[PDB]
Parts: structure tokens; C-alpha cells; sequence
């Protein structure tokens, strides 16, 4: 599945036999990089317990033969694979589930004129802050990482006099796309 | 009169209802008599019985004119005739001695079949038994 | 194969659904993704193969009850039908979180739709769906 | 219902007709004092949304005709009544549900000897930090903590000779515990 | 005159008589609102002194019959009229000079979908931070003031399914103008 | 000698000859670990001077052939040996004096019930904060921590599966000092 | 008595009868303004106790029929009268004792030349920080500040247009204490 | 050139030929120690630009064949040599210019009496805070050089006078040519 | 007016400029904003009235020197010309330029006036009230 | 043998004052090298040293449009100056570019300084022609 | 009259008192005449003498009816008889010309023996000498 | 090995001791001195034994009077007496030296009362049994510090 930043998104797993729900020892894990396994929470006989580091960001509940992992609010840390171990005594099944988190791209533009040696070189800056693959391009720079875990990148474009305006930049985040047009100076 | 009110053919359909249901881990919520608040089996069946009307309608619903829906109406038919065999008690006791249950339908049906079946057994033995004043016993609950 | 699916088989299927209690409950199960495989000829073909495993994992009733009998009959019928299907895993299939009432409605529809396509043309299920199964993933 | 500090506790409500689950417009509220009504979250057609002030402390989900309000971690602020409004177009039912939060009492004891005019007057302090009704007493000031819990203690002066051992009794409603002072450092 | 944010901008005044430069007692003032007069600096016989509150933001120098007030780096506080008093004993001349400071507008866009009751209502936000007259408009909100003294304003636009894209917003700062087009969502 | 936390405690030294009091060049030192010698203060001909780092925590005065080092308020830093150097021209005598500082033990108890897999395993925690030798023990898992005030704390837990074998008692002690904590009953 | 800033100063009281020392219930007080009485500490049967607000600034001890109040380190707050109450059952005597605290004056001088309209007006500043009565004055033929440490400071400026009539001398004094500052020459000219 | 702390001081360079002013590509540098060259600002065709680290401490302007580097406010960091490169296509001239920044010396005096073993040893402290070469000396004993926040230098020396105090006594503070004195007249009692 | 501006007037003007030293120096002065008022008929008209105040405030030479003579000659000439010609102090701007440049601007005013006057003497009667509004 | 007494004609100085009279009155200033009248006090050696440097000044400083009344004068003064180099005894080469300072002044002032150099030289030549033979190597060391 | 009031046997006991005391570093506080405030030895002994009675009681205390305690009483006996040889002066002068002393007992006794013994020498020479008026001299002190 | 100790301590010795105490002036003064810790060494036989050896150093450091005064005479007699008595005491292990001893901050009056009590108590034990001070107290001296 996939879901945006801040949203309440749910992941699922289930036991094939429709006879059984509570009896299964369900236990979700977040796959940290390098084949790692971090315990998020456990549920058995309808008593759930989420680990303290994940407490209040995740939660688990059950209905019938289905098991849910609710992320009460999604953030960039949560992009990654998740593993569910469902055991019934001797027999145990391991179901994976991926989650992509997405930040809706944020395209910004402002101009500047050069202060030296003249005020002819008009420089414009197109910037885009998205996740997971932001990409900016001028039609016809430095990769930064934000506090919230998202990525930003921008590029500049120098236009000596006469300013061949209007000019247009194209920001995109994978399929998502948006533009910025600069019409005239002050 | 009442000794032979609950026919065998009524209970025939009840077990048929349960047999026909699919095995599932599902659960549902419903009102029913708290078997521990009201321990006495004479007054338990008495109280439990009046509330059953509202339950069957809110709970046991089937597609119109199917083998099971017929049974349900038959049980409501049977039930109404039986209200005469029970002495009403103080109305203030209404909605007391009752609790929530989050269980499978299969379990719920098992609870209702048991109410009818246990009633047949106490009724066959003593027909007049359900005249006992349970106003004392209903005070004991919430 | 034209008259393989008797009327008495579907009689029990609708009886199964009629006998079930109306409930807001939901459950998870494997089934063919009707949108990944649009073609109704190849849908019924693929869907049919998987049903054997479903019925066992899904439609479980108390031993030797009117319905459990029907389920074994449907497995009996299912096995007989394997010869009418070119055969000899886990693609074109998805999760469904739905009522049992809905799931039975989906399976009754598989059997009943198959009867209609068998009645019209018996040899229809010979079509090679290897092309159509690649399109799912 | 009732549950302790830090625990994951669940409250419930339900629609009488077993036909309906998602269709109901469920919406939980916390009753602030004085008949107040604060919106915690809403659920309809299996899409849940918790308000930002309660986000990550509460969550709601559904199964069949039952509706759950999970408190991911209980704190003293959460003690109070809760209200559930479940609507079906024109018709609407309002089901209440109370929750008591409890802190396991924390009984403390330490001695001190008086510094003036002599070192004979031995003073011991029995202290207890619990919720909701802590109470300390010696066998012959009420403060409020940051975490919302309550604390109270009492002192006891024993001039020499010290009639030890001596015992204090702390309790939190049904919960009960004692503290015995056996001996000083010297004498 | 007029100049952008951060720039080194110069204001000028002069004595008509080309004989005289140093002799004039020059003294610049910033006109605070309400006919106020705040002394920035003084110059006479080629000795300049800028007041401590304005020290290092302004500076004065001279060449021939001309007097300069250099703003070493312009900020929004500096937008306003300036007054130059040039005296020669008995006679005194008062020359005014206005300065407009400008911030190059900063147009921003990002989408969001509503979380309740469905994920159909796509809301987009077009924002612009400029000076002195920013203005945003959607082609068929809150005016805030920033730390740097500039002004910001933005507006939202709700588009229920199907999303009638592409849709375009128009930001402008007086003569300066720029647009933002939203093309497509994630899915 | 010995004295509790916060108290005004006095240490003493003296010249054998009862003829002499002011004449002696008295000078106290705190023995820092590793045979170290830190000057606290000096007194001669009845003029006292305490070093600035120790100023207002210590003070010295005299009466007759006796010399006093008063600690105006005792803290855990002050536990340790002290040395008094008394000189009289050619002859000099070095008298030691130890001081033990004590914190009256602070015994704490609270219960918890396990949150997983059930609420049967009732765990209680007995804790004690004393000085210099606190020690806790359950009758019928211990981390030593050091506090800001220089004192020591240690605690131990005790798991009791259902039915809870109450009442149960822990024993905290600080050398001779001793105290107990009894857990009587749970919430329900 | 009298003593300087930072010093370890002692005040005294005594019981006339040389038989008794410990037996007396001695109790010192600081007289706050307006006839106030603040308890500093108590001593009886050779057990001393200083109040927590004064703890570690004052201390009391005894020898024979004499009672001492030691100020471990003197500060400006400590300038003021002190009261010793000595009781013996029925009879009680009240002996007062004054203390003046003093800060050794701190005379400072530095020049500056005016930045406008010219660099002719040489201004010098003589400053003095003392206690209790500082006073600075320029010899020719002003803001009073209170410091954190409780001491007082005051200074005065002196403008000398060109030519600078140097050398010039300022006189700082703190009651009897006196000191001067002479400015000889500038950097150039 | 030379100038005091805080002042607005100007340095200069010029093109020899009186025909040319704007045309010259002027560019000032601060010489950091070890033959270093840090760009302060540039000017050409009457458009000036000062680098952001030096922005608002320095500024450059022009009149005729003369080029000015104004320091809007002088501090001790600015003491050092400065270099101006003036180019006109192929030909380029490099004019140096030194600047000494100066702090007007600040002479301070206060007494102290020894606290041990007696109150006879009267110790006085003469202190001086100047730049670039402060130097203090007692007329008729350890001297520590400290460096201040403002970049200036301080030094002081003490002088012990056993009883009887042979007063008055005088200290001499000086900062190169600049000179000033401090006299201690009398104690408190 | 056709023959009002003699050749001997412009003789001295170029002599003034030739005699001046080459310098990078600059000075400030009022003059007509050649861009605010584009029309050369009305430019010379407006520019001309202001010139009186300029020459006195600007072109100053030591009294009774070859150049100072010329300056007076030009003021003499100028006053006679006022007869051939709220808007006051509009259409005017600052200029920070060399003296050499400024003299070049004034010589150009007189010399351009001679050419338009030779061709049509009555030309300077045109109503520039419309054009002065434009500044 | 020397005929320098009447080398500086009256017609040379006529043009210099003409130069100064013709210049416009201005508040402008400019920088230039010249002899520091205070470093070298002696008026005999001042005019001597000052004179050698003047050639470079006039070219870098007094520039006029080619073949104008003033530019002619400037060339005549360079002409005059060159002939005068013979009347001055050269001194040690190490002294070159010493005894000289910056001046930020009006052109009017600078011209007044140069006219003063020429005019003062005429007065000292008239009185004693051989005067400029004096050895200023001593006086140039003091700067 | 007064000439032979102070017997030799009185001072004999005073030195025996001091000889009998143990050598100690101890110190004690007591009132006595400020020998510097009142320089005149005629008026010093005069003022010093009146106060002594109170001193001896507060100061020189010995176990009852021991060789020394006897002497102390002998000295109080002697002291009382002598009050008649001294002319009282203005009562306002009471408790002036007096200071604190923090000294050994040995020192204190040495001070008192000096008062009595110096009094004997001035009395043998001129008996009535202690009548001259010291009201002038007592003003000079604190 | 000691013989005749019984009447070593004459009555005239103790006479002067009480005279010493009677003659001292009543004072609130206090002084510090070494003496036997009566609680560390409870046994009165070994207490007097240990206490006695230390007295020699005490009297010199403590009881000082002006030369050839009535009291100083007594003090020399007591040292005189003390020296003869060292023979009546059997020496014990040298490691025990300076143990069983404590500080006392008391009046001289108190200190003399302690010393008079040592001499007077010793006389009573000598009178009853002369050879008594031969007991080996090495056992008892280990018990203190
Ligand atoms: C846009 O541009 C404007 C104009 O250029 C700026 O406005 C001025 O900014 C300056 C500097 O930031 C402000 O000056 C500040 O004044 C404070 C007032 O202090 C008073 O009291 C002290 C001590 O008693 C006196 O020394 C002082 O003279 C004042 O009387 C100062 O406390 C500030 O601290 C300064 O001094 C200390 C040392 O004393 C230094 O350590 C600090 O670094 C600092 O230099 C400071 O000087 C001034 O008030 C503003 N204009 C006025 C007068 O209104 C804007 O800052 C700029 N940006 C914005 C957002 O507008």
C-alpha cells in the first residue's frame, strides 16, 4: 500500500482458516535496514500491547480472521517494509507488507538581480520539497535533507539583459508534477 | 396449558439454525441476561424471556421467507403466547439484570437455544413454576 | 461437460446463502481479481482452479450438517470439472475483506456463470489463457 | 471500566441491529467538566479521523456492529466520562461510558533527627503518591504532582527513647501498603 | 529612489553652488511616522559621524558639491522618506528623498487531499511572500507579517472529484508577476 | 566522629600543653583521595582564614588548648579523612580525624501489573536511597545508581503470578539503620 | 566594630558570671530596618543551630563565659546592627553590637576624544566604586549607580577643548580613604 | 594612518593619471597574517560591492582619481595592513596602507589589606587596560598579561606595604606615548 | 530672433571647453530631463528659462577673466532671448557628471537653438503646456 | 658660461596664470604626488627636488585636449623643463622618490603649487644663477 | 584612719590565690576600668574600686569555705569598710570609664592584686588622698 | 615482683590533691586532654593499670603551676610518688601503647576530679590486695582500639 504524510493508514494480515481469530499469536515488526527486525507490538487472545518506542504512533486490533496494524499518523520514518509473524503453537506464518510514504511536493520561486558588476544578470530560483524523488528542471543544484525527513532540491538560472521572459521551471515528484512561471520583474 | 406449549418442532428448527450457520471467528455485540447477577435459574429464564422479543428482531435477521426466517417468526409466535405463562413483576426492574456480550453468532444462538430448551425442561416438570415473585431477585442486579 | 453442473448443485448454494444470518461481520480471503483478469472466459478458468483451496480454508461447517454435505458435493463437482479445464500459481489473485454473505454470492456466481457458458458452448474452456495470465502480476 | 496509568485501554459502543456496521456515523466525545463536549474523533463508512489534539493518544476502529475507542496510553487527564454519538440519518443514539484511571500508590519513608535543641527528637516521614484517593496514617499537606497524580505525607516525632519499631499505613482506596521503621544509625 | 532587499543603495543631496562642498553642515534624518524626525548622522568640514543606533547600516560621505547617504544593506525598516538638512550659517536648505524597498515575491505551491469523510476533496494552497503589496488569486486567506518585516498571504482551493486539472494560481507584487500550475496528483 | 546530612558538625584537635593556645600555628587539610592534601584554612595568634573554595562551608575557631574545625553544613563530599597540622616553631604535630557522613535511608514501594500477555503477573518494586551502604532485599535484579546529592540508590523488583501471595515485605537497610515496606493489597 | 569586604569578622557577647557558659540560652538577631528582629541562630548547652537563610554566612561558637558570632565572609548586606539575647531561666539580658562593612575604593580613569564635530574636545572620565560614601571630584583652578555586590559607584566627566590643559588630576575618596588619578598625555599631539 | 576604538576612519588609494576614476577596477584586501589575502570589496564603473563577512563594517566609494575605504566603526581586529589592487586591463598597481587601531588606556587602583597572618600588609593593585602596548609600573610584584573580549590587552601589578604604610605611593601606567598615573593617599583608618 | 545667436558666442563656448582640464571629477546640477521631455522644440524652451540660475550657481570663474567674460556674454545673450519665448521646476532632474560633460550639454543647448532658429524664427511660440504636464 | 638667468621667460608664466584663470571654480578634489614642503624645508633644495618630479606630474596630471590653448602651454612647460635639467646638478640615485607625499586637493590648488614652483625658481635664478649647484644629498637623507 | 586599713595579710592571700591557680590557655570576659580612658592613677583606683565589689562576686568564685573563698570574703569585707574612705561623685558617671577584657584568670587576678597593692602604697603615703573630686576626669571617658 | 606497695600512697598525698581542687577558681573554661576511656576499658583493675602509665605525661602537660608554690610542690610529690609506683605495675605488650585512650573536653576542675579518683581508687585496691596490679591486661587492652 501507499499513503501520504500525516494520514492514518492501515496495514493488514490474516489467518486463512476463518474459524480462528483471537487464538493466533500475532506480532508485527518493522524491518530496519540490513535485514533487521524491530518489534512493534504483540496481540494474543485479544490483549494488545505496543512497545513503548512505537507507542501512540502504531496500534493493533482484530476482527474475525483479520489483523490490522494502524499507524495513527504517518511520517517519513515509516516508509519501509513491515513483517507480521502469526503463530499457532507449532505452525507459524510470516506475511510481509510494504508501505510507501509520500510528501506532496512544494514548488517555490523567487527572483534576484545580481549586485555586481551590474544589475543586468537576473537570477531566478526554482525549489521543490517532496518525497521520495523530487526533481527540478529549468525549461529551454544542491540536494538537502529537511528536519521532517523529506528531501529538497533547487536550481538557479542566469539571464543577462534583455531578460528573455517569460521562463518556466518544472518540478516533479515521481508521477506528481507542477510548474512555476516567472512573468516580469519589478 | 403451558406444559406442552414448547413443541419439539420448535427446537428442531433452532438446532437447524445453528447447524446451517458457517463457522467463523466473527464477533458481535448484544444485550442478554447476566447469568452471574441473576443466579437463580427460575428467575433467570423468567427475566431473560421477556427481553428476547427485542433481541430476535434486532439480532436474528434473515432474508424474507427463507427456511430460517420462517423459524424466527415461529419463535416470536411461540414467544408471545408464552408471555401469558409469566407473571409480570415491577416495571421499574426493566432493563436491569442485563449485560453486554461480544461473541460469535454461533455462541449467541447457543445461548438462545439453551433458554428455550431449559424452559421446556422446567415447564414439563412443573407448569406453574413461573409464577414465582422475582421482584426480590431483580433487586439483586444493577 | 454441457450438463455437468446439475440444477441440484446450485439448489444447495442458494440454500447456503439463505440459511446464513444477516451480519455486519467481515473476513479476509483469496479470490480472483476481476479487474486484473477482465475476460470472463479466462476469469472463470483461473478462478475455478483456486476454489478447491478456498472452500476448505473458508466454507467450514459442523461435520455432517446439511451445509457441510453441500460443500463436499461442490468439491466433488469441482474435481470432476478439472478435466474440462486445461491445467498442469498465485497470480491474478487478490485479497478481499468482505461479509461471508458476499463471498458466497461470489462463489455462487462462479458456478452459475459457468453453467451458462457451458450450456451455450461446451468446448469453450479450452482457450489458452497463458496470454491473459501474464497481464495480471 | 477501569485501567491503570500507561496502559492500553479500550471503551466500546454498538448498534443494536446486527445488519449495520460501517453505515453508522460514529463520533466520540470527551466530557469536559460542566457538561462540556469535546470532539475526539469520527468514523463513517470505515474511514476514521482523530482530532489533532487527541491524535496518537486515542484511536477508533470497528468490527461488525461494535465500535471501539482505544486509548493507546492512559494518563490522569483521561479519567472522566466519554460520550459516543452514533447516527443513521434522522435517527441518533447517544451512549455514555465512564473510565477511571488509577496510579499504583508509592509509599516512601525516611527518618531525620532534630538538629535543635538536641538530637533526641527523631522525626520520621511517611509519604504516599497515588490516584485518585491517597491517604497516609501513622499507627500509634495535600500536593498535586506534574503527572496529575496526588501526593500526601505525615510526620511523627518520637522523643528518646525511640519507641521503635513504628509503622505507617498508606492506602489508595482498596489498595494498601505499610512502612516500618526498625532502627536508626546508632542508638 | 527604489532598491531591493539586502542591496547597497545610495541617496543623494547637493548644494547648488559648485564652489562649496565641505563647508556645508549636512545632517540626514529618517522621517518616522507622524511627522517625526530621527537623526541618522552629521557631516561638516569632512568629518562624518553616524549615530550609534544607525551605525553600520548607514554611512555618509562627500565628493565636490554632492552629499551621499549610503545604506550599506537595505531592509524593510528602511522604506520611508528621508530628510537632508544642509546649513551654511544663516541660510539652510531642506531636501527630501524617498526610498522604496522591495522584496522579490516568493510563490509557493503544494497539494493535500482531505482525510475526512473521503479522499476526494483535493485542496491546493498557493502562497506568496513579497513586499510591499503581495496578492494571490486562483484562476477559475490570512494576511500575515513575517520576522524580516515582509508580508505573506495565501489562498486554498477545494476541488471535489473529478479534479478539474490542470489549475493555475496567479501571484503578483505590484508590477512583478508569476504563476503556479498544478498538473497531476500522485495517483 | 560521624554526623548526618545537613548538620553542623565539629572536628577537634588540641595541643597537649595546657599553657598554650594562640601560639600554635594550626592549619587543617582535607585528604583528597590518593594521599592528597588540600588546605582548608589556617589559624595563628587568633586570626583565622579559610580558603575561598571552602569558605562558608568550613570555619575554624579556638578555645584554650583546643582547636575546632566546624562544618557549617555537612554534605556527602565531606565524608573523608581530615588532617590537622599544628606547629610550634621547631616542633610540629600531625593529628588525623575521620568523618563519616550519613543520609537517612529513604525506602519506597509501588506495584504494577504486567500488561502482557495478561494482567496476572503483579510486579512490585522496593527502592532505597541512603548513604554510605544502602541495601535492599525481598523476603521469601539490582542496579546501583548515584544521585545528584552524592547519595546512593538501589532497588529490586519481585514478580508474583496469580494468585498473589500477599502480604509481602521488603527490607531496606543502611548499615545499622533498618526499615521495611509491606504491600498489603492491589486495587481490585 | 568595623571590617572590610570578604573578611572573616567576629562579634562578641558574654555572661558577666564566669561560672556559666553553656547554660545560657544564647540567640543572635540581625536588626532589619524599622526595629525588625531576624533570627540568625541559637545556641544552648553547646548545640548550635544557624537558620537556613543565614546558613554558611554566619556561625556561632562558645568558649568559657564568652559568645561569638562569626561572619564567615562579610558582604554589604551585613552592615547593620546586631542583637544578642542571652537568657537564664527567669533573667534575660540583651546586648547590642554594631558592624560597619567597607569596600576599598576603586578609582578608574580613561580618556576619549569627541567624534563630532571635531576631535578637539578631549573628555576624561574619573570613576570610583566604594562603600559606604564614595565621592569623586575633578580639580580646577555624575550619575550615582548601585552595583550587584551592593556597593556604590559614581563618576564624572571633564571636557577640555584644544589645547588640552594637561596634566589634569581627579580626586576620589571614601570617607577617610583617599586616592587620585592623573592624566598625563594623549596618544598623539 | 592611525585611529581610536569605535571611530569612523578612512583609508585611501589613487590613480596617478587625473583622467581616470570609474574605469579602474579597484579591489581592497585585508592582509591576514602569513601573507594571506582576504577580499573586502570591489568597485568598477561606479558600482560597489562589499563581501558579506565585512558588510557594514567597511564600505568603499570614489571621487575623481581617488579611492576610499571607510571603516564605519573601528575595532581591534582591524589593526593590520591593507592592500589595494587597482587594474586597468593589462596594467595593474598594488598600493599598501597600514592602520593602527588604538584603545585609550584605562588605569585602575584599589587597596586591600592582607587577611593573614595580620592586617598590616597593605596591598595595592594598579591596573591598565590599553592597546597595543600597555605597561604598568610602581614607583620605588608579579605581572600577568590578560586578553579581553574586546580584543584589548590588560596588565596589572601589586605592591606590598608593611606597617607603617609609607604613603602616599604612586603607580605609572602607559600605552606607548600615552601616559597616566595613580596615587594612593590614605587607608580607611 | 533669426540672427540673435551670433557665431562669436559659440566661439567662446568651445574655447571654454577646450581650456578646461581633463579630469575624472564629478559634480551635481539641475538640468532638463531629456527623457521626461523628449520633444526638442519644448526641451530647448523649458531648458532655456532655467539656464540663468544655473550659470550663476555653476559656471563661476575668477572675476574678469577670459572665461568669466564669456559667461556674462551668455547671460546677456540669454536675457535678450527671453522675449523670443505651476509648471515651474518640473521636467528637471539631477545629474552627477564631469564639468566637461555639463559644458557639452550647455554648448549643445545654444548650438541646437541656433539651428532651429535659423530654419524657423517663429518656432519657439508653440504651446508646451501639454508637454510640461508629461513630466 | 651659464645663461640660465633668463631661461624662464615672462611668456611662460603668462600662460600658467592663464591656465588657472581659465579653470572653472569647483569643490572637486584629486590626489597627486608632490614634494612634502615640511620634510624638505630648505627652499633651495625644495625647488631642486620638486623640479625633477614635475615632468611625470604634468603628464599624469595636467592633460588637455590636443592642440588647445592650454595643452600648448603644457608642452611649452615640458620643453622649458627639459632645458632646465642641465642647470640642476644630479645627486645620488638612491634618493629617488623620497621627500615626496600625497595631496588630496583641488586642481586650482595644484596649479597654484606648480605656478609657485616655476615663479619662485625665476626669482632665485635672477638673483644668483649658479645657486642650484648645491649638494642636497644631506638634505634628501632627512626625508 | 585609712592608712593601715589594708593589712599585709590581705595581699598575702591575693598572691597565694594567684600562685594556687593552674596554668591554662583559657580566657574569659569581664568588666574593668579602661586604663587608657582614665589615665590618672588617683582617679583610676577611685573608679576601679567601686566596681570591684560586683566583679569579685561575678568572677572570683571558689568552693564554699575553702582557703581561697575565705580570702575572697576577707577582700569583700575589706572592700566594704573602704567605701567610706572614698567620696562618691555624680551618679550619672556610673558605668562609664569601663571596658571589656578577654583574658586569662591569671591576668584578671594580676589586675586586681595590682589595684589593692597600688592602693596600699598611695594610702600609706596620704590617707585622705582619695577624696579629691574626679567628676572632671570621669567625663573624659565614654 | 613488687613488695610493700600497700601503703605507698600516703594519706598526705591525697590531702594535697583535694587542696589542689579546693584552691582552683570556679570557671566556665574547658580544655582538652588524653585520658583512659572508662567505657572501652571497663575492668577497674586494668583501667587503673593503663590509666596510671599515662598520668606521667599528663601532669607535666596539664597540671602546671608557678615554680615552688604550694601546689607545684604537690605536683612534684605526685610525680615522685608516681615514679616509685611504676615498679608495682607489670609492663605489658608494647603494641597496646596509646590504645584504650580518648579525648576529653572538660574543665580543669573535672580533670583534677578524674586524677584524684585514679589515685584514691588505687589506694583502696592497694590496701586490700598489694600484688593485684600484676594481672596481665594484654587481653583487655586488645579490646579497645
Ligand atoms: C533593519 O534595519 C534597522 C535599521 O538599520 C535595524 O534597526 C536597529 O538595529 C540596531 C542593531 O540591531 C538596534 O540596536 C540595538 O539597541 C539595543 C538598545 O540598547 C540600549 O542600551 C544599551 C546598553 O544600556 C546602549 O549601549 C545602547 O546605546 C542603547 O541605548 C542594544 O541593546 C542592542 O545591543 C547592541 O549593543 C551591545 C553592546 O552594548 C552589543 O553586544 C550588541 O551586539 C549590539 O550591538 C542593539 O544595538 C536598534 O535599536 C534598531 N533601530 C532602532 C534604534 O530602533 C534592524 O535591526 C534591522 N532588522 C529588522 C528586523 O528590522
Amino acid at each position: 500500500v501507499t499513503a501520504f504524510l500525516g494520514e492514518r493508514v492501515t496495514l493488514t494480515s490474516y489467518w486463512r482458516r476463518v474459524s480462528l481469530g483471537p487464538e493466533i499469536e500475532v506480532s508485527w515488526f518493522k524491518l530496519g535496514p540490513g535485514e533487521e527486525q524491530v518489534l512493534i507490538g504483540r496481540m494474543h487472545h485479544d490483549v494488545i500491547f505496543i512497545e513503548w518506542p512505537f507507542r501512540g504512533f502504531f496500534d493493533i486490533h482484530r476482527s474475525a480472521n483479520t489483523f490490522f496494524l494502524v499507524v495513527t499518523a504517518a511520517n517519513i520514518s515509516h516508509d519501509g517494509n513491515y513483517l507480521c509473524r502469526m503463530k499457532l503453537g507449532e505452525t507459524e506464518v510470516t506475511k510481509q507488507e510494504h508501505l510507501s510514504v509520500v510528501k506532496p511536493l512544494t514548488l517555490s520561486v523567487h527572483s534576484e538581480r545580481s549586485q555586481f558588476p551590474d544589475f543586468s544578470v537576473l537570477t531566478v530560483t526554482c525549489t521543490v520539497n517532496a518525497f521520495p524523488h523530487p526533481h527540478v528542471q529549468w525549461l529551454m543544484g544542491g540536494v538537502m535533507k529537511e528536519k521532517d525527513g523529506s528531501l529538497s532540491v533547487a536550481v538557479d538560472l542566469s539571464l543577462p539583459k534583455p531578460w528573455h521572459l517569460p521562463v518556466t521551471c518544472v518540478g516533479k515528484n515521481d508521477k506528481e508534477e507542477a510548474h512555476g512561471v516567472y512573468v516580469s520583474g519589478y | 396449558y403451558c406444559s406442552h406449549m414448547i413443541g419439539s418442532g420448535h427446537l428442531q428448527s433452532l438446532q437447524r439454525l445453528i447447524d446451517s450457520q458457517m463457522e467463523t471467528s466473527c464477533q458481535i455485540t448484544f444485550e442478554f441476561v447476566d447469568q452471574e447477577q441473576l443466579k437463580d435459574p427460575v428467575c433467570y429464564l423468567k427475566k431473560a424471556f421477556l427481553l428476547v422479543q427485542d433481541i430476535m428482531e434486532d439480532t436474528m435477521r434473515f432474508r424474507d421467507n427463507t427456511p430460517n426466517a420462517i423459524a424466527i417468526v415461529q419463535l416470536q409466535e411461540l414467544s408471545l403466547r408464552l408471555k401469558s405463562c409469566f407473571t409480570k413483576d415491577y416495571e421499574e426492574h426493566d432493563k436491569a439484570c442485563v449485560r453486554t456480550f461480544y461473541e460469535t453468532p454461533l455462541q449467541l444462538l447457543e445461548k438462545v437455544k439453551n433458554v428455550f430448551n431449559e424452559t421446556k425442561n422446567l415447564l414439563d416438570k412443573d407448569w406453574n413454576i413461573f409464577s414465582k415473585n422475582c421482584n426480590n431477585s431483580f433487586a439483586e442486579c444493577s
